[PDB]
């Protein structure tokens, strides 16, 4: 209750309790003026982009908190500490605040700038809980909560995108008008607060299975069932075709009666991190995997949850299978190899294929006396029955959650992006700063206006989602495979600060590190 | 206009494996494209000519030689404009 | 199921929903392309709208019980559906839930999609044909495919004045919004239960 | 449904996550594979990382109401989709549920 | 409750009881913006110094209060009166305030400092009542609490040192983030206060 | 060493048809081979040589005459073992 009185204080704990951890960010947030107060419309047809690049939307003067990446919440301490002692982990309970709003307002008088402290001016704040809105989030774009708890963000712009016929707007098109949804108008006094309470989504398999999907067998015992080992009999002259069953198998294991089958697959392309085993050609796009959706083409990217390569195979990646985090000194364009971070996905190589490789053939013909039997390339498998995959892993820096679209129906709604999916997920909060007018004429106008007070806010946001932990129930010997950090005479501390004060994440960390047998 | 463009103009192929791709769905627009459409300039004869009133290519059988095609896009309403290629297929 | 999947309707009364059924109009010279659409079916049961689709497919090889029919190659393991995991390649065996062949044809079963239960005199190495029991499974021809047979045809090109319609052959199959199937058949040999592994996905867990 | 399935980012903020652009650097003579990678994306939008896949999909034959551009068989019956039951043959008709034509 | 209310007096009392003295003792700080808000870490690789002189560590913006040296409690008389018939003294509690907080700003527009008073600005404050954090304390710095009650001082920066292997760094050097403590934003019209209790630490023994 | 066995040495080819596997995948080790590599002796020109550097082989257009492949696999570390196979194809 300002003016000199504190809106809230600063939480930044991260408590953990036995089956739940609460890990509480406040961060220092800083909105300006977009578009300055205007609903301009968005499309293509003004730069002329390429026939899958044509867009067509609106960009409000409203901006969004998107607390939509795992680092907004947890520490590289806290993150180290769950993933190597959980097999699972899922929230339960969000609760949002906005708090210390300060409204400076800035005079550019004679080319210096004299920021002025107003204190009458209000900023108006609402979380769009009944989902009326496109649902930006989840998108994967920048604007977060830093991931160092001393960084003062910028709000991103709350814009959305439409139906169109190319740069045109068809009938359907929707347009958003933002001031006709009741917000809150808040003084340097007030305070913005809700709550939210997620879904029973499942836990996020924060393991490794450590057996293979086609190694579930006891290595010593032979099975009953019998199966076709030999078509040809060795009479040591020419063919007999004699059709010999026999028994097995303890040793022959790749001709065996399974009882499952890996997961779907969809063919990326095999690429080399190493530069000399690549084709000279561009490639991408070329020779992408993409997907024709209303006559345009997008690629997948990532696609399915999938293995990244074979065993000892680390130079290749899938062409866009694989999420690419960028690190400092990374530019938004045509970024070179060391400047980002491939993530690496290989602990569910038991269950999910490999995404450079083929899913198994299929037979074409009838084999006879006649034709040779002819068999056939799988390169993209939908699921079959009796089909189990796993999901793909979440990183630190990685999406949280994702809004599954509501239609009339979806097949196992994960993210392919990773994740949790979910129907109802947290409410998009916009906040925009109250157009506040400069002076008008003495005689009635009818034009609006075309002069605003320029301005801007800051203050302080706290979001707080707690967590539910699945404590691991092992019966393994031998010790796990568990994140630590570098123990050598190094240069600099990773996770940490610089000489000049960057925080630089060094490396994408998953949460797949223990074991469960399959 | 209807302005387009040509995935390189300069490629390089090496023989014996002559099958290339030109990709003239980079071309761009300030609406949708009706239809991209590829002709052929200079290069000699008997090749396996697949889709050519599509966007990607797929070319095969190559004579190393100089092969010249030629993409041309049309707007709504109607816009031409000619980018061509040029195939230096060498061994 | 003493109902096939495509055979689930009134054999009396013809539908309300039309089809093309015929793309060229016969005027006794050449083509016209007048694209006559009528309704059915009664009779032409092949092309009526169903309403759901059989289960998934991937195709085994057709193999004789009779050694004269068989191609003289080794085979298996050369023409057999396996599948790559971790760079390791693994026969499918027995698969998923398919019919053993088509309307009488009892000599011949998929390579690996059978269960194959041994018989005393039958050694844990190169047994002969009589001291096995190859579980014929053809009570879920109505509802599942044939394990030997493609399941269905896709289009592949676009067709016009100039090109014609090409069709691709469906081999393997996943899982459709509409499809239908029944499990595998059990039997006095074989086994009961199995363990469902603990993974984050699994589609219809059933062995 | 008001949005498109490929369109459901904000369409101001770039992506967090890259993706493989270029095989190829282009140093004005010939082919050297440096594999760019870079961020995105705001508006090469049919290249970024998306979240979820469009439903599944069983081909028919494209014919047009216009009699002048279908060729000249018949067709149907021999490029039909159609299906093996008990071996014999269906045609789908009408499929899972995908959407008649393009823009 | 500001901000035309004072949210603390000035107590600078030394009441000496039977066998307990309270030596109250109050100053006013000034705390400037240490290394623009930045967690940058120190070495010695960039001096280069000597083999027995290198270090590591890092240089946070926080600043803090050391009240450990006994002038900034204890004034020459009540130290006499202390020394001269007392066989020994030790600490029972303490009992720390922090309050009238002033956040100004400045404007250097043109050469020309415009110190300019705000009043929706923010002080986090935080006493590391845990022990997570390295204790800089005790070893004997600057930056206390003046002998002298009418002298404003300047707080200290702090900052810590962890292991090296020279000029760099092992994998056991701790990083301490400071806003990754539950800190208390303080406005012009609230205060800090929090009480202490000591340990039954001997009596210092002041005789000969 | 390596060893490394081939699926027959010795096949028998009906014309007219040609399209055969030669199945090197039957080769064994007390540990991973990295790759498998195939090779040619014997036999006319005029074939589609189908990826010889993996493990099943799909050849075609198989004159009637003696071909003969060879197979050699490495070991980590490297060991190399040649055996080869013929291929008798007859009318």
């Amino acid at each position: 209750d300002g003016v000199g009185n504190a809106s809230g204080n600063w939480h930044c704990d991260s408590t953990w309790l036995g089956d739940r951890v609460i890990t509480t960010s406040t961060r220092t947030w800083a909105l300006p003026t977009y578009n300055n107060h205007l609903y301009k419309q968005i499309s293509s047809a003004s730069t002329g982009a390429s026939n899958d690049n044509h867009y067509f939307g609106y960009s409000t003067p409203w901006g969004y908190f998107d607390f939509n990446r795992f680092h907004c919440h947890f520490s590289p301490r806290d993150w180290q500490r769950l993933i190597n002692n959980n097999w699972g982990f899922r929230p339960k309970r969000l609760n949002f605040k906005l708090f210390n709003i300060q409204v400076k307002e800035v005079t550019t008088n004679d080319g210096v700038t004299t920021i002025a402290n107003n204190l009458t001016s209000t900023v108006q704040v609402f979380s769009d809980s009944e989902y009326q809105l496109p649902y930006v989030l989840g998108s994967a774009h920048q604007g977060c909560l830093p991931p160092f708890p001393a960084d003062v963000f910028m709000i991103p712009q709350y814009g959305y995108l439409t139906l169109n016929n190319g740069s045109q707007a068809v009938g359907r098109s929707s347009f958003y008008c933002l001031e006709y949804f009741p917000s809150q108008m808040l003084r340097t006094g007030n305070n913005f607060t809700f709550s939210y309470t997620f879904e029973e989504v499942p836990f996020h398999s924060s393991y490794a299975h450590s057996q293979s999907l086609d190694r579930l067998m006891n290595p010593l015992i032979d099975q009953y069932l019998y199966y076709l080992n030999r078509t040809q009999n060795q009479s040591g002259s020419a063919q007999n075709k004699d059709l010999l069953f026999s028994r097995g198998s303890p040793a022959g294991m790749s001709v065996q009666p399974k009882n499952w089958l890996p997961g779907p697959c969809y063919r990326q392309q095999r690429v080399s991190k190493t530069k000399t085993d690549n084709n000279n050609s561009n490639f991408t796009w070329t020779g992408a995997s993409k997907y024709n959706l209303n006559g345009r083409e997008s690629i997948i990217n990532p696609g399915t949850a999938m293995a990244s390569h074979k065993d000892d195979e680390d130079k290749f990646f899938p062409m866009s299978g694989v999420m690419i985090f960028g690190k400092e000194s990374a530019g938004a364009s045509n970024t070179a190899l060391d400047n980002v971070m491939i993530t690496d996905e290989e602990e569910i190589k038991a269950t999910n294929p490999v995404a450079t490789e083929r899913f198994g053939t299929v037979a074409v013909n009838f084999q006879s006396s006649s034709t040779d039997p002819a068999t056939g390339d799988v390169h993209a498998m939908g699921a079959l029955p009796g089909m189990v995959w796993q999901d793909r892993d979440v990183y630190l820096q990685g999406p949280i959650w994702a809004k599954i679209p509501h239609t009339d129906g979806h097949f196992h709604p994960s993210p392919l992006m990773g994740g949790f999916g979910l129907k109802n997920p947290p409410p998009q909060i916009l906040i925009k700063n109250t157009p506040v007018p400069a002076n008008p004429p003495a005689e009635f106008s009818a034009t609006k206006f075309a002069s605003f007070i320029t301005q801007y806010s800051t203050g302080q946001v706290s979001v707080e989602i707690e967590w539910e932990l699945q404590k691991e129930n092992s019966k393994r010997w031998n010790p796990e495979v568990q994140y630590t950090s570098n123990y050598a005479k190094s240069a600099n501390v990773d996770f940490t600060v610089d000489n000049n004060g960057l925080y630089t994440e060094p490396r994408p960390i998953g949460t797949r590190y223990l074991t469960r047998p399959l | 206009p209807p302005i387009a463009i040509v995935s390189p103009q300069f490629q390089e192929i090496s023989l014996p494996t002559t099958s290339t791709v030109i990709d003239g769905s980079q071309s761009t627009d300030d609406d949708k494209i009706v239809q991209y459409h590829w002709e052929e300039l200079k290069g000699p004869l008997r090749e396996e000519k697949i889709s050519e009133d599509t966007a990607i290519l797929k070319l095969s059988k190559l004579v190393p030689g100089n092969y010249t095609f030629s993409l041309t896009v049309v707007d709504s309403d109607g816009a031409t404009n000619s980018t061509t290629a040029n195939l230096t297929v060498n061994k």
